[PDB]
């Protein structure tokens, strides 16, 4: 029972707070499997439906932060992608074949900054590499900075972007809100009613992540555990894992 | 009685709305908006140049940058912007050399550079780095976080920190420079100033209302910003620096320091 998760986006955009909260649990990157990207993979055991799970999150390093950054540079990601459905492939066409360890990725998170202007042209040129080998969720990351006029608008721009290079988003059998705008803090903080609930605590207010008035958090939590997490599972194996065998041979 | 301000960083840094703050009056349009089409087709940085006039009577040049930062390639990001600071040098340097010279020459010379980092709580990126070390040495480089209400007050101070480190590290030269014609008093003002540099910014043009009280900054889902409130971020420190207690040492020091080191380099090549 295995979830493969793929997290893309510059260094301090939030990632590993948001894989902490979505699993609230502060120790997920914990235990890592060993000019370019640097692919960091992280497994942890989660239980998830009462069942044990192994969740892998894969992590990227420094992307973005080159000063030319083009396809060589991000390249490994897609390697990455691609490596483990090779390995999955492998696996299948053994002739001994044993119960196979499933490490293909069920996700690619791709983290937006929140500047509520457009998606940059090395957004757009990353997701339109990786739609076709990942269920791709993008999600506005930071969003507490952005007034609610700010995410609508922001929202809207990104999507028509998104439809204009024919990019395919994830879309369960929640949709119409994507990018979801998403917080993240496994942090305990006080509110003005005196509760202590997970968010982050500025001079001009309190942001919770588990309140649903404040940011799109439980949307995505919906969408990638609760939810829809076999629909995903399903999606991988049948037509993107399918579509990358097929186009092999 | 000219000034004239650059504005440095990628796009979506609230580098607009925060000289319109500066100025309480809508000077300039994000260079880019919401289209992305607006980038420059030619996929550099390019000088955007508009002219104000404020009051005590006040001439201002702002430049902005678009472009910067923006596109997959990079690699010569700070080059238009060196060229455009150094160009108005030469102008200045042509225009004293003449025989007969104007009177009054008009000076486009740049006095100050708000370089905008994001506040992602990370060290320089290349790109900050080598258009630091290029900028800090021919205009009075004033850092700023951008969009600063990102951070929590913790954070705040390990960012702003940690910059400072970099600073160190890479010896840039930041502004406000000390020098030994200040007085006790003068330098204790520097000290003060420059312990909150990178200032922690925040800008809107918008009023909004809190407890019947009118006053300008954002207000949201969660979320009630005074952006004229010491206590909630550093934008009265910036204005009050920029417009009155540096902005005549900005333009002398552009002037004896900057000018005058690219004049001595012109006269020996
Ligand atoms: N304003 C805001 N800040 C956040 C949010 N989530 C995380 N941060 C902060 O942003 C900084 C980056 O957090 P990380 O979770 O380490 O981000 P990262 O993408 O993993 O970056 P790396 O350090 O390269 O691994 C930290 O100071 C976080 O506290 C958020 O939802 N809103
Ligand atoms: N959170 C936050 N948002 C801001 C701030 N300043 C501007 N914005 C918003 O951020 C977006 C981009 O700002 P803008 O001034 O156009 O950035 P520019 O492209 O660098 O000129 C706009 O939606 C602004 O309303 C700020 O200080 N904090
Ligand atoms: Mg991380």
């Amino acid at each position: 029972p295995s979830f493969n998760l793929l997290c893309v986006g510059p260094d301090g955009i939030g990632k590993t707070t948001l894989m902490k909260t979505l699993f609230n649990n502060d120790d997920i990157e914990a235990n890592l499997v060993k000019h370019k990207v640097k692919i960091k993979s992280y497994e942890s055991v989660i239980e998830e439906n009462g069942v044990k799970l192994n969740l892998n999150v894969i992590d990227t390093e420094g992307f973005g932060d080159f000063l030319n950054n083009d396809q060589k540079s991000w390249d490994p990601i897609i390697k990455e992608i691609d490596s483990r459905f090779d390995q999955y492939l492998d696996a299948e066409n053994k002739i001994n074949r044993h119960s196979i360890n499933d490490k293909r990725i069920h996700a690619c998170l791709y983290f937006i900054e929140p500047t509520g202007h457009y998606l940059k042209p090395l957004d757009l040129k990353f997701m339109q590499s990786v739609y076709e080998k990942c269920n791709l969720i993008p999600v506005i990351a930071k969003s507490d900075i952005l007034t609610d006029e700010e995410i609508l608008s922001f929202k809207k721009t990104i999507m028509n972007q998104l439809i204009q290079s024919n990019i395919e988003l994830f879309k369960p059998p929640l949709f119409s809100s994507l990018p979801y705008a998403v917080i993240g803090s496994n942090d305990i903080v006080e509110n003005y009613s005196g509760n202590q609930v997970r968010g982050r605590s500025y001079p001009w207010g309190v942001i919770e992540v588990d309140n649903d008035n404040h940011s799109d958090f439980n949307l995505l939590k919906n969408l990638l555990i609760k939810q829809f997490m076999e629909e995903l599972k399903e999606r991988t194996s049948k037509i993107l894992y399918e579509n990358y065998r097929s186009s092999k041979l | 009685f000219q000034f004239n301000i650059m504005v440095v960083g990628q796009s979506g840094l609230g580098k607009s709305t925060l000289i319109n703050t500066l100025f309480a009056s809508h000077l300039i349009d994000s260079a880019t908006g919401d289209d992305i089409s607006a980038l420059p087709v030619t996929k550099t940085t390019e000088m955007k140049i508009s002219t104000h006039t404020l009051v005590v009577r006040l001439n201002i040049n702002v430049i902005d940058t678009p472009g910067f930062g923006d596109f997959i390639d990079n690699s010569k990001a700070w080059e238009p912007i060196v060229k455009y600071i150094k160009e108005q040098h030469s102008q200045y340097l042509r225009k004293e050399l003449t025989a007969q010279r104007e009177r009054f020459i008009t000076d486009t010379r740049v006095h100050a550079i708000l370089y905008f980092l994001q506040p992602n709580g990370k060290e320089l990126s290349r790109l900050d780095v080598e258009a630091l070390k290029r900028l800090t040495e021919i205009a009075n480089v004033i850092p700023v976080i951008g969009k600063s209400d990102t951070l929590t007050l913790d954070e705040r101070t390990e960012f702003r920190e940690l910059i400072q480190n970099e600073f160190e590290k890479y010896n840039f030269k930041i502004y406000p420079y000390d020098s030994e014609e200040l007085t006790d008093e003068e330098l204790e003002l520097n000290r003060s100033v420059r312990s909150i540099i990178p200032f922690a910014v925040v800008g809107s043009e918008n009023e909004i209302e809190i407890n019947g009280e009118t006053f300008r900054g954002r207000k949201t889902r969660w979320s009630a910003i005074n952006v004229e409130d010491i206590n909630q971020c550093d934008f009265v420190y910036l204005r009050e620096f920029l417009i009155r207690t540096h902005l005549q040492d900005l333009i002398e020091t552009t002037s004896y320091i900057h000018y005058e080191g690219f004049r001595a380099r012109q006269l020996i090549a």
